[PDB]
């Protein structure tokens, strides 16, 4: 029956496009659910702490900080009616000190006489 | 009973759809100064 | 009156009737299809609902009657 | 290395999870079975992050990103954005986009190198994709289908487009992406392939109800099986 | 009890946070109220003779009486009710300022809304904040009871983690949590120079 | 949670307060109270209503361009957590409110 | 919940009783849908079956493509003009109440959805989330 | 709350908003699309005769020409000259994203 295909990319530019496979992936052991010593998946911790709907996962114990002692510390959200996250800024000390210099200049120039 | 107000709660209810999500709740505030004991009553258990 | 979508039976009318006669019973011409025969007739007769659209179901009811 | 999984009995893996070369985002819901079905194929090699985007479990269609960065819609709360930053290492830029087409996963179909976007995404958002994700951007439709992210699954190896993709549209999109393209289905005849699976260079996860020929074409066009 | 005959008992010596308690109070009173809202009977059609806010047929040919089950008008409210399983969200302390502050909200404020509560003053004392609504209106004595059974719901086990308490004014569309915040949002007024 | 600002009068809309309107453009319109919501539905201009902050800024009733008013912006790209950085942020905010 | 619905659905205020015309958000060619029934509704005596965001209805295409009218196909409400509550407390509403044509297993007849889609409906229906360019 | 305002400003009867109209007017492409429009059996005049500012349809060229000489058209035109009131304006008025408000105003003024 005449009524019944992978298109290939003729090259556009000479930019090196190459696949990425990280080393920790390529050094990885392929999973084997028959080992006594295989990697402990998340179900396993989930199973020995109460079950699927009872295991209260700590999302905090897996994120990456400069100090594991503030792994579980609460970041404040609100203070005096201001969004802490929106004032949150690296080098906030730099802008704050520039503000302080400008403000004590305004004082010594006589802005609140 | 003093009144009611609004609470944001960081809900940790595993198996829920609001798990790990802030949820706004209404709550009731009951003003409770300490109560002070002034007496005892003893109850016997009778066939009536 | 109780026909729920009388706009669909109009191509039936155009099948039964002849264009030579249908151009004359209603003084309208050059419809490419029944679905636009209704709309050209309704604009001719002023059977436009509030907002500029033709009273398409009601004109269909009138055509069937 | 295509894998079959169901997030709470749904074959739409690409809705409930995001997968790039160097991280994996999986929705928060119920149990850890979906998370562990990613972890078995990944381990601790790349971070697997539970997350919600604006409280929804549809993070795969809401966020868009590759190994270089991650874009999240303007609806994502500050807590979720902080969570994504804290979880992922600094090699992954994270950006909240003030953009209308909030479902960035449907709107942006990108690999590490090139991106396809909705034909009417904002110029600021095109520029922000080019900066953050480090890709060159093309406004295209997958044979008239504007939601390119849902109707095209893409990696650096190859890409899969929805079955009604014309032959010359396959050819043109393959030229733009510089990968071989094929038009197939996932999850037994679903034309929505971007939502139907997640894929990178070394892993593809599809819904459990994918037919065996569909995995054959997936593992061919995406070059999963080792030493192909 | 003999050791306690003039000592007080604080509320945190009876209840504590994340406990389910019962609230036993006499509800708010509404006076003589008709069937349409004392029982939720449907309103009769418009301009029905003899009126439309009343139950239409009362009885059959027998038992030749109005039954006790037929909804009749009378007193609504001020009934004694026992409402159970109210999760304690906060056991506050009177001396502790920043009652209404949490670890996510650092404003250092008490649970007293601006303008106090409406029809009730400040909270200068220990307080119990329970999830949801309680029988009885404000100003009313309520009896809080320990749960009569070891509840097996997972709600009774949860630790409650407040992010924020609404201490905005209940006497209007209150938009500020503290008078300090209201002043800093308004700016200086004409009372100020 | 966060304080949004009323799309009409720029007032703080705390969690649980006001309502929101979403157009066909995904542009959310927060309102602190039904007053501002109704004034918006009626197509009233907030820059000609004297009790809005937009009017007071446009007319010059209150200071608009300042150094203290630039510190609060919506942080798109986030930063990793740090107790020292966040404590300096809280101290900074306490300083900025005083100076402003 | 329904067939093809992902997980449970919480209460939101019912906006769409039977007999309500709602816009067709998708590009299947329908211009508006007429709710004749609502899936999952209980049997209260005089209560009209009502629909809300994320709910599957039965709708007839009243205006639009003649290949679609005079037929009763399932639909999934994606927008709503009745203000409902989001648990991170805010009551919100859309400017119109609209829906999309779906087969009873959840798949979209159309290939796209125009305008916003509530997250309570995108979350519940994966094929809606996968066809919606704008969520919330 | 009354009768007239609830009768006219329902979400059913909600009309096009002013910033959207401003963006319709912003580019020559959108305006030339809105004037030379495809025919549309539902819209008055089959979709021709569009007033861009008022965002409502007239039945004929006479009703459009009469519309352009009326105080309703003047009222709409005056409402659109300056800087459209967006969330930028309601944000910066409380000290929030003030920089983007300012440079948006500069971009609008220069273009």
């Amino acid at each position: 029956s005449q009524s019944r295909h992978v298109a290939q990319p003729q090259a556009r530019d000479d930019v090196k496009r190459t696949p990425f496979i990280p080393e920790s992936v390529k050094n990885l052991k392929k999973y084997d659910p028959e080992d006594p010593n295989r990697r402990k998946l998340a179900r396993d911790i989930e199973a020995e702490n109460g079950g699927a709907g009872v295991f209260n996962v700590n999302l905090k114990d897996k994120y990456l900080l400069e100090d594991d002692e503030w792994k579980n510390d609460i970041m404040p959200e609100i203070l005096d009616g201001k969004n802490v996250y929106d004032f949150l800024d690296p080098e906030i000390a730099a802008k704050l000190q520039a503000l302080e210099e400008e403000e004590e200049k305004l004082e010594n120039e006589g802005f609140y006489n | 009973k003093a009144g009611m107000t609004t609470i944001v709660r960081d809900l940790d209810r595993p198996g829920s759809k609001f798990h790990k999500r802030e949820v706004v709740e209404a709550v009731t505030v009951v003003d409770t100064p300490p109560v002070v004991v002034v007496g005892v009553v003893g109850y016997v258990e009778t066939p009536r | 009156e109780h026909v729920t979508h009388p706009e669909q039976y109009i191509p039936g009318v155009l099948k039964r009737c002849q264009v030579k006669h249908l151009e004359r019973t209603y003084e309208i011409s050059g419809w490419k299809d029944a679905t636009e025969f209704i709309e050209i007739l309704a604009r001719k007769q002023g059977r436009l609902l509030k907002g500029g659209e033709p009273d398409e179901s009601g004109v269909s009811k009138q055509i069937l009657n | 290395m295509a894998t079959r999984t169901q997030f709470e009995n749904s074959n739409e893996i690409g809705v409930f999870s995001k997968l790039t070369n160097t991280y994996c985002l999986v929705a928060v819901g119920g149990s850890e079975n979906f998370y562990s079905a990613f972890e078995a194929e990944l381990g601790d090699a790349i971070p697997i992050v539970h997350t919600t985007i604006a409280g929804t479990r549809i993070i795969g269609r809401m966020t868009a990103g590759n190994r270089r960065g991650l874009l999240v819609p303007t609806q994502t709360t500050d807590q979720e954005l902080q969570h994504l930053r804290n979880s992922l290492p600094d090699s992954v830029k994270i950006q909240r986009v003030e953009e209308r087409l909030s479902a960035l996963g449907n709107v942006i179909c990108c690999n590490d190198y090139v991106a396809l976007v909705h034909p009417d995404i904002d110029r600021e958002t095109e520029e922000l994709i080019s900066d953050v994700l480090g890709v060159e951007v093309f406004r295209q439709t997958i044979s008239g289908n504007i939601l390119v992210g849902s109707y095209c699954s893409l990696s650096n190896q190859g890409g899969l487009v929805h079955p009604q993709t014309s032959v010359q549209d396959q050819e043109e999109l393959s030229s733009l992406l510089q990968v071989p393209l094929v038009a197939g289905t996932v999850n037994r005849g679903s034309s929505v392939v971007g939502a139907g699976m997640v894929v990178n260079d070394y892993l593809a996860v599809t819904g459990l109800d994918t037919t065996a020929p569909e995995l054959s074409v997936i593992e061919s066009i995406f070059r999963l099986q080792d030493a192909q | 009890a003999r050791e306690h005959f003039e000592k007080t008992v604080a509320v945190d010596s009876v209840f504590e946070q994340n406990e389910m308690i019962d609230a036993i109070a006499v509800t708010k009173g509404h006076g003589f109220e008709g069937v349409t809202h004392r029982w939720g009977t449907k309103k009769l059609p418009r301009k029905t003779h003899r009126g439309l806010r009343k139950v239409a047929c009362i009885g059959a040919w027998h038992p030749a009486h109005v039954m006790w089950s037929v909804a009749r008008a009378g007193q609504r409210g001020y009934h004694s009710r026992t409402s159970i399983n109210h999760k304690i969200y906060r056991v506050g302390k009177g001396d502790d300022e920043a009652n209404g502050a949490t670890s996510f909200d650092r404003t250092k404020k008490t649970i007293t809304p601006m303008g106090g509560f409406v029809h009730y003053g400040e909270i200068k004392n220990d307080f119990i904040m329970v999830k949801g609504c309680i029988p009885g209106n404000r100003k009313r004595i309520v009896t809080l009871r320990k749960s009569l059974y070891t509840n097996t719901s997972r709600k009774a086990l949860e630790e409650v983690s407040l992010k924020w308490i609404d201490t905005a004014s209940k006497f209007g569309k209150g938009r500020f949590q503290t008078p300090a915040e209201k002043h800093a949002f308004m700016g200086t007024l004409k009372k100020d120079l | 949670m966060r304080i949004y600002q009323c799309h009409f009068c720029s007032s703080p809309c705390y969690p649980g307060h006001g309502i929101m309107f979403v157009r066909n453009d995904a542009k959310e319109f927060r309102f602190c109270r039904s007053k501002c919501h109704k004034a918006f539905k009626q197509r009233r201009n907030p820059r000609k209503l004297k009790w809005t902050k937009a009017f007071r800024k446009a007319a010059g009733k209150e200071l608009a361009v300042d150094s203290t008013l630039t510190f609060a912006q919506r942080r798109n790209v986030p930063v990793r957590y740090n107790r020292e950085l966040v404590a300096t942020t809280l101290k900074a905010m306490a300083r900025i409110e005083e100076i402003r | 919940s329904g067939n093809g619905a992902q997980g449970t659905k919480f209460r939101i205020s019912l906006g769409l009783p039977v007999g309500a015309i709602m816009n067709c958000a998708d590009n299947s060619g329908a211009r508006n849908l007429y709710i004749i029934a609502v899936k999952g509704s209980g049997s209260r005596l005089n209560r009209l079956p009502a629909a809300s965001l994320g709910d599957m209805v039965m709708a007839t295409v009243k205006k639009g493509k003649p290949e679609l009218r005079k037929k009763v196909m399932p639909a999934i409400v994606v927008r709503q003009a009745k203000s409902w509550r989001r648990r991170d407390g805010v009551f919100l509403y859309f400017e119109d109440n609209a829906g999309v044509i779906a087969n009873p297993k959840g798949e979209m007849k159309g290939s796209a959805i125009t305008g916003p889609v509530g997250k309570e409906c995108a979350d519940l229906w994966p094929r809606v989330a996968s066809n919606s360019g704008v969520v919330v | 709350m009354g009768r007239y305002s609830v009768k006219r400003y329902k979400t059913k009867r909600r009309t096009r908003d002013l910033d959207l109209i401003y963006n319709d007017l912003s580019t020559k492409e959108s305006v030339q699309k809105l004037l030379n429009q495809p025919l549309d059996e539902t819209k008055p005049g089959l979709g021709q005769h569009y007033c861009i500012h008022c965002a409502k349809y007239m039945e004929t060229a006479i009703a459009l020409k009469t519309h352009l000489k009326g105080k309703v058209h003047k009222r709409r035109v005056k409402e659109l000259r300056g800087v459209p009131y967006t969330q930028e304006v309601s944000d910066a008025a409380a000290g929030y994203n003030l920089n983007k408000f300012l440079n948006r105003v500069q971009e609008i003024t220069q273009s």
